[PDB]
């Protein structure tokens, strides 16, 4: 076993929010197109991420992210 | 916090760029309107439709969504007209005037309970109890159940606001279950034994029993939230301008024009919303089909092209074509009731508490409404 990594924490949030199975939450997967996130899901996803990583994500930066990997990249760089 | 203290400076910087401003706030992208004529035009135009405050096909909060989506506030044609007309009977000029005895009586009863105390908290002691007792009496909710109603209202009002969270929506779903179940039972009672209330009016008629329930919930919420803010915002306004407070005290007949200026200056409802059902050109910009439009009613009420010195509180303004109750087909159904409750409450308060004085006011964390946390005052 090991402590939860950045990738694992992000994927768990996505899975719990979208009720979607893991390994279906692959990297490079799109939130809207592939994972079926609607116009609330995406807002609630950012909120959940903001709380998990104790950070504020500006609306500008959130708009740039459309894929799982991009969300992981943002959290690693901030 | 800095926005809550003075949102009007924030509105002004948007208006300076454009009265229809493309932006994003609290993760919600769309067109944010601060201009009066632009606001009025959009509200009047049926191409800008109302919509459900949560996604149409969302079942994450199944019960909350179902209760929300049945309400006339979020219905378009032809369902809106049907629902509004059926509810309108309880809010006509003549019917509203018949509420005056109960309102006056309730006002005096509440002022009696604090009269000898030399202190009161305007909201919890006066503003809220009045609005609560009034709307519950109109709907037909017995005194025994009116505390439950307060709980549902406070919880459900949060579910439409920009500041809502996952936990607020989860709580909202629970309250939606409770409220719907309760009103269903009350409707079954009134069906067997009708009484002199609005629920029985709804049964006379059409209207499904769930639609009748969701109508009751809508009216309960509006009666508990906005009217309380109107009264409390007005008292603070007047106390912050003793010149015109004294003027109002000297002649209570000025309560009409005074309440209208309180509505313009500190609007209880700061925001409503529309979605563009097609591409629409307005004020030199193009709003594409499906894009969201957020109308800042408080900001439009400060438009200097309509109200010459907008940031000045002046009870003698005439007329006062503020947009605090909205505009067009969805224009507030209960505006006459709200005005009457406020006029009677404020006049009577000023009459019975001649040396009224303020005791760092905090506002509730809501972006679509301007609501004080509390308002402590001293008198006599
Ligand atoms: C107990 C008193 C009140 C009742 C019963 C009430 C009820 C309602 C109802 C049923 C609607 C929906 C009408 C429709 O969709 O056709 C409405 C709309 C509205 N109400 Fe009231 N209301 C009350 C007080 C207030 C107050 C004090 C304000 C703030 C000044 C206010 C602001 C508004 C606005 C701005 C709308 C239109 C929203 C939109 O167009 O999207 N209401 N009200
Ligand atoms: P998707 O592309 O499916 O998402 C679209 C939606 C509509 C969900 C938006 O993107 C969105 O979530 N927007 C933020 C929420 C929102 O728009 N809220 C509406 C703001 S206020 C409003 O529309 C009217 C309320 C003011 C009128 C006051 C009347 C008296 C109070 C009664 C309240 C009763 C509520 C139960
Ligand atoms: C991150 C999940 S997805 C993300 O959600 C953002 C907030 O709603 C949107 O601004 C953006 O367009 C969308 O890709
Ligand atoms: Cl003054």
């Amino acid at each position: 076993s090991h402590m939860s990594t950045i990738e694992e924490r992000v994927k768990k949030i996505i899975g719990e929010q979208l009720g979607v199975k893991q390994e279906e939450v692959t990297n490079n997967a799109s939130f809207v197109e592939d994972l079926g996130a609607d116009s609330l899901d995406t807002v609630e996803l950012v909120m959940a991420l903001e709380e998990e990583f104790d950070t504020e994500i500006p609306d500008e930066e959130a708009e740039k992210i459309t894929t799982v990997q991009a969300a992981i990249d943002y959290i690693n760089g901030h | 916090s800095e926005f809550l203290k003075n949102p009007y400076s924030f509105y002004d910087t948007l208006r300076a760029v454009h009265p229809i401003y493309k932006g994003s706030f609290l993760k919600y992208p769309g067109w944010y309107v601060t201009g009066y004529e632009e606001t009025a035009a959009i509200l009047k135009d049926a191409r800008f439709k109302v919509r459900t405050p949560l996604p149409e096909s969302s079942t994450k909060y199944q019960d909350l969504s179902h209760v929300q989506n049945q309400m006339m506030l979020f219905q378009n044609q032809p369902d809106h007209r049907r629902l509004r007309t059926l509810a309108s009977g309880a809010f006509t000029p003549r019917t509203t005037e018949s509420y005056q005895p109960y309102i006056i009586e309730t006002v005096h009863h509440l002022l009696d309970q604090v009269q000898g105390k030399k202190k009161m908290e305007v909201i919890s002691d006066f503003a809220f109890p009045l609005a609560s007792f009034v709307i519950a009496n109109i709907i037909g909710v017995p005194e025994e159940d009116r505390e439950q109603l307060k709980e549902w209202a406070a919880s459900l009002i949060q579910t439409i606001d920009f500041t809502r969270s996952r936990k607020a929506l989860t709580e909202g779903n629970i309250m939606a279950v409770q409220a719907m179940a309760y009103f269903k039972e009350l409707i079954q009672k009134r069906k067997r034994h009708p009484q002199q209330d609005m629920i029985s009016m709804l049964l006379k008629g059409k209207l499904t029993e769930e639609e009748a329930a969701s109508t009751c919930i809508l009216l309960a919420i509006a009666g508990h939230e906005t009217t309380v803010n109107l009264i409390s915002n007005s008292v603070l306004c007047l106390l912050q301008h003793p010149e015109q407070l004294l003027k109002l005290r000297e002649n209570p007949d000025l309560i009409g024009t005074a309440v209208e200026e309180c509505l313009r200056y500190e609007s209880p409802t700061q925001m409503t919303a529309r979605v563009a059902s097609e591409d629409i050109d307005i004020c030199g910009v193009t709003i594409r089909q499906g894009e969201q439009v957020y109308l800042l009613l408080g900001a439009a009420n400060r438009d200097p092209s309509i109200f010459t010195n907008p940031d000045v509180f002046d009870i003698t303004r005439s007329p006062n074509p503020h947009l605090s109750f909205g505009h067009g087909h969805h224009v507030c159904l209960g505006s006459s009731l709200a005005r009457l409750e406020a006029q009677i409450a404020i006049n009577t308060l000023l009459q019975r508490m001649p040396s009224l004085n303020l005791a760092e006011w905090r506002y509730r964390p809501l972006f679509g409404f301007r609501a004080l946390e509390e308002l402590p005052v001293t008198f006599e």
